[PDB]
């Protein structure tokens, strides 16, 4: 209803609104989450704590990347009118690293915080490149970012045996002469001393004596109960459960179709603050190919998506900031890549965030709608102002007169 | 950044040596580093000689 | 050599100065943003600076032109083309207005890879 | 140079046809072996590039000539290509370039391609 | 996580302004340097410009 007049029934062109990408900004205190929380439960179907579509099921697809866990309430009903809310916090997640490209993997494992040694990266993108192929027979193609599954265990495994004493032909000290080297992935192995000589050298391994304390934060990696959302895990058997043909599985409950949910909370509150950009790039670019590939499967019978994807992103100013470091580059790349395409194959984007003045440019200058509400920042309000298409005597001076 | 270099990498090492229970030993870790043999660390790269002589490795 | 460029833009502010400033002819609408006002205004020459006012107040349809080719600057309508162009957007509550849809969401899978990857 | 099985390369050149394997690095006098200037400085670099190269959406780049027929194409396929970016092909008298599905991170490069021939 | 900054200085103009822009409310006593009321004055809510022009006078 219009803030002058209570009785007039104030309305928008919907086609014109959610279908392009919306920017929600303002400050603490204006009730910019129930700003939000309204319109979401208008658009979804919530009208005084009853669900309108119940015989039938709407339409309506959200995902929500949630930083707080603020949002569960919002949409969570009593049971009796069938509105089911998928909650995807950080235990029922389940996110394969294998389905994961060069950066995010190399920053998962091989990124530390000292200076790494040489022949460091090319050993372990040999390890999972070679891991992938062994696993994986049938795929004629396999490279360093084919997204396929391989094991994790097998590669520190190879990289547990560094320990190699009597070769700089093979001359492992397994057996005797043993030549294959995919005995590697399967044990630990133990090998002799150099204390000995034969017709062939018997001395230390090309890489002995380097990858030492890479295997100690490695393995440390290995044993971390925050990210058992990876399936880093694999001893367990349900982590070893999901396999290259359980790659539908894992993506229907992003999708909410596990449970024919409307709205999807993912909720990231016990996501260290290490893999929170892989984890947002990882969905991002899934969402992005399914959307593509879904788009472009309907151009040969001449017609468009039908199943239309809506993201918000609480709080966005931190995984897209205006200025930052390496942290946060693959979340910045999958949003931009949502934000820059996304009207062609499917796709809107609805940022929020608390903080318009710190959140990248490169994002926030696509968006065709604002609702933005209270401001006390200064350099907020003129860059809300600049951004705003239309501001002439009668926006530019509202911002911090708001309520 | 030679200096900044050293200076992490032997305050990374010397918490190694005295926290060797702790995992993720980082340079912002608050775990007991002392700074008289890092200084003596700096000290001793800063005159170190390294041996040429053929047949043994150069240490 | 033959190469002479015309510019549509939503936001004359956002394009290179290196270019917009190069333009003698103008084709000027309906324009809503103070900036791209006060830019226009100044690469316009000094003839229409007075009648460049109207631009945040030009009716559907309705173009300004300035510049040398026209002898003054004048208030253009303009026809609908034919056949008139149209982007294939997709338009999300119409969408959102009917039952759910599953996808069957696995020629889609198939499609990731072509062959095997 | 010196590969793995002991033959010294004298050209560099065959580094075109195919990848080549090496030694290792010895402090030993009979064997002795050095570090090229630019051993292990590419990593990231080829990493990258192999991802740039195996990306299946920029396929109008023909970038996949090892496999695909793609080599086929030579300073020989020439100005017929020329002529179907300004239409003397069919006769057209628009040269529309629809640039909706290209991905964004080769946008700027194919605009600049086509601009400056 | 249960912290809050209630600064205090005597030359706004010279205290970051990235931290006294986070600050919702003022206690504004007497100011006598004009390019430190000129920052009070574009730093205070709307609604008390007009009320502002006391800090001279304050005693």
């Amino acid at each position: 209803n219009l803030a002058q007049n209570e009785e007039v029934s104030f309305t928008l062109d919907g086609d014109k609104f959610f279908s392009k990408h919306v920017a929600v900004v303002g400050s603490t205190g204006s009730g910019k989450s129930c700003a939000v929380a309204k319109i979401l439960q208008n658009v979804v179907g919530i009208n005084d704590a009853r669900n309108i579509n119940k015989s039938d099921k709407k339409n309506s697809h959200i995902i929500i990347f949630d930083i707080h866990s603020e949002y569960k309430s919002a949409f969570e009903i009593d049971k009796n009118e069938d509105f089911n809310l998928n909650y995807l916090d950080v235990e029922k997640l389940k996110l394969p690293y294998w389905l994961m490209n060069s950066e995010e993997l190399e920053t998962l494992f091989i990124e530390s915080n000292e200076q790494n040694s040489h022949n460091q990266v090319s050993q372990f993108k040999r390890a999972v490149v070679l891991n992938k192929e062994k696993y994986n027979p049938e795929f004629k193609k396999i490279t360093y970012d084919s997204p396929v599954y391989f094991n994790i265990n097998e590669v520190f495994n190879y990289i547990y045996n560094l320990n190699e004493e009597v070769i700089n032909l093979p001359k492992l000290s397994n057996g005797e002469l043993v030549e294959n080297r995919q005995i590697y992935f399967n044990e630990k192995l133990e090998f002799t001393s150099s204390n000995t000589s034969k017709a062939t050298k018997a001395s230390n391994g090309p890489f002995n004596g380097e990858f030492n304390r890479f295997l100690s934060r490695f393995e440390t990696k290995l044993t971390d109960k925050r990210l058992e959302f990876l399936l880093l895990n694999q001893d367990v058997e349900e982590n070893s459960k999901y396999r290259t043909e359980h790659f539908e599985d894992i993506l229907k409950q992003f999708m909410g179709y596990l449970d024919r949910s409307n709205v999807s909370i993912i909720d990231l509150s016990g996501i260290p603050f290490e893999v929170l950009s892989i984890t947002i790039s990882l969905i991002s670019r899934l969402i992005f190919d399914f959307a593509f590939h879904y788009s472009k499967l309907q151009h040969q019978k001449d017609e468009l998506n039908d199943i239309p994807f809506m993201i918000v992103c609480e709080e966005a100013h931190n995984y897209i900031p205006r200025t930052g470091g390496i942290e946060f580059k693959a979340a910045k790349k999958s949003i931009e890549r949502i934000a820059k395409e996304g009207r062609k194959y499917g796709l809107s984007l609805m940022v929020v965030s608390q903080r318009p003045s710190e959140v990248s440019d490169t994002i926030l200058s696509q968006c065709n709608n604002f609702i933005n509400l209270r401001l006390t920042n200064i350099n907020d309000q003129n860059y809300i102002k600049n951004l705003l298409p239309d501001n002439s005597r009668s926006i530019s001076e509202i911002l911090p007169t708001l309520g | 950044h030679n200096q900044v270099s050293q200076f992490k990498r032997a305050v990374v090492l010397n918490k190694e040596k005295y926290n060797p229970e702790f995992k993720k030993i980082t340079y912002d870790s608050p775990v007991y580093f002392n700074i008289n043999e890092v200084f003596n660390y700096i000290y001793n790269l800063n005159e170190e000689v390294i041996n040429k002589i053929e047949g043994e490795p150069s240490l | 050599y033959g190469l002479s460029l015309m510019v549509v833009s939503q936001r004359p502010s956002e394009v290179s100065d290196t270019i917009l400033s190069q333009c003698n002819n103008f084709i000027n609408l309906r324009l809503t943003n103070i900036n791209d006002q006060n830019y226009i205004k100044n690469l316009l020459p000094d003839n229409s600076r007075s009648i460049s006012e109207i631009l945040p107040t030009l009716g559907a349809g309705e173009c300004l032109v300035v510049g040398d080719s026209t002898p003054i600057p004048s208030i253009v309508k303009l026809e609908l083309p034919n056949p008139e162009p149209r982007s294939q957007s997709i338009k999300f509550h119409k969408k959102w207005s009917e039952s759910w849809r599953t996808p069957s969401f696995e020629e889609v899978i198939m499609r990731w890879r072509k062959e095997n990857g």
